């Protein structure tokens, strides 16, 4: 029982035709293309009853579909500009089983004019402030995570080598570090607060890890700057005393 | 045959009552659900009915009476909990499984307002002692009622306040992060707006 699209995120051109897979392990006669964007909540783009089968949704329009074998489902943008830029939910389901829709996890597609413009996250760890120590006891390190486009970041501490959901929040959104561009790069921070023990404890490793999704191996440039692909970009501290 | 979900945005206090508005048409008998999604990128069922019943459970506490009377199908939980945090989706079938195409809502995002209970709100000026240059602002153990305002400097950069839960500790304290790159800024002033005079620095 899962539902696999290709892809997590993914950053395409405008103008350009692009292509999203879905797959299925159930014999599912049934598969769903939506969309979700901010304030319109979910909205049916195509959808297929068996094989070879489409009939349209509620927004169907600068979108093509393909149903080819009984388990997989493509969605194809006829030609992408920033109005297809949003979140792409796969969805299957089985007429005759009682069980209602499984839903796949998503991918982001972002599309911009100018593909010059996309960065990779450069990320620092600040110390606590030892005035925090001393009249709270406790210590929070903060984690920055600048310079990156597209808005598609994953951040995550690991203390010892092994990830943490206690202690931790990160903000919901990123900001533009220069807001009348519209283009801007991005912004986001994170908190990670312990004990001051702990944090005195030079035994103890806390890493900031962001995740960055940015281009494939596929696309092409030869600006002098690295090739903005996915990859890891973390930062490093030590326990004190 | 067609959903609507007023209120786009709900925020509540920790431990106060949680209500989700649905309403719905349909020219045919209609079936109702309701779907979570959180950080974790897929939606998932939270509750449904069979017509066995008009009050209907879900999961992590919620509720929802079918009132056909009124078209509705409202979520609710007596006590919002931190981890309700998250978006919710009401949808319609033709089917009483779910099974051909439902219609969802445009959602209601959900914010949870933590109860800071004993603050003491302060700023701290952190830096990693080897990031050249760079150095930043933490505002911190504010109550709930104090909000941060954007920024009036090109260079002076400010988040919005964020929520963590040391649960090891009972402890959960709100955090509001601010930097810049110009050398003539300190975090003495980069928060000006509804600040409160016990501050400490």
């Amino acid at each position: 029982v899962k539902v696999t699209q290709s892809s997590r995120y993914l950053v395409k051109r405008t103008g350009e035709k692009v292509f999203l897979e879905c797959v299925q392990d159930m014999d599912h006669e049934n598969m769903f293309w939506y969309r979700q964007d901010p304030g319109l909540g979910l909205r049916l783009i195509y959808f297929s009853y068996d094989v070879k089968m489409k009939e349209k949704g509620d927004i169907p329009e600068g979108y093509s579909v393909s149903r080819e074998k009984k388990e997989r489902f493509s969605l194809i943008l006829e030609s992408a500009s920033t109005n297809q830029t949003s979140m792409y939910l796969c969805a299957s389901s089985s007429t005759g089983l009682p069980y209602g829709y499984t839903f796949g996890s998503g991918t982001r597609l972002t599309v911009v004019e100018d593909l010059n413009k996309v960065f990779p996250p450069e990320v620092a760890v600040f110390e606590p402030s030892e005035a925090e120590i001393s009249h709270t006891q406790k210590a929070t390190l903060v984690c920055l995570a600048t310079g990156f486009f597209p808005d598609h970041v994953e951040l995550s501490w690991w203390v010892n080598g092994k990830e943490v959901h206690s202690g931790v929040c990160t903000d919901p959104q990123p900001l533009k570090e220069q807001p009348a561009l519209n283009d801007s790069r991005y912004s986001l921070s994170s908190r990670l607060r312990v004990s001051a023990t702990f944090w005195q404890n030079p035994r103890n490793h806390f890493r900031c890890q962001v995740q960055f999704y940015g281009l494939s191996e596929n696309d092409e440039w030869t600006q002098d700057r690295a090739k903005p692909v996915t990859q890891i970009v973390s930062a490093e501290a030590w326990g004190r005393a | 045959q067609s959903v609507t979900q007023l209120g786009s945005h709900v925020s509540v206090s920790e431990g106060a009552l949680v209500l989700l508005r649905c309403n719905y048409s349909s020219s045919v008998p209609p079936y109702l659900f309701w779907y979570v999604q959180y950080p974790n990128q897929g939606l998932q069922l939270l509750l449904k009915y069979t017509s066995a019943a008009t009050l209907v459970k879900g999961i992590n506490g919620f509720e929802a009476e079918f009132k056909k009377s009124e078209t509705s199908f409202h979520l609710t939980k007596p006590s919002a909990h931190m981890s309700d945090a998250a978006e919710y989706f009401c949808a319609v079938s033709e089917s009483p499984f779910g099974n051909e195409k439902l219609t969802f809502g445009t959602g209601t995002r959900l914010t949870i307002i933590p109860n800071i209970q004993n603050p003491d709100p302060a700023v701290y000026q952190l830096r990693d002692s080897k990031s050249s240059d760079k150095s930043v602002c933490l505002f911190t153990d504010f109550d709930s009622q104090t909000n941060v305002s954007q920024s009036k400097d090109s260079d002076v950069y400010i988040t919005d306040k964020c929520v963590l839960d040391m649960r090891s500790m009972d402890f959960k304290s709100n955090s509001a992060v601010a930097w810049s790159n110009k050398s003539d800024f300190a975090c003495a002033n980069a928060f000006n707006n509804s600040i409160i005079p016990e501050d400490t620095f």
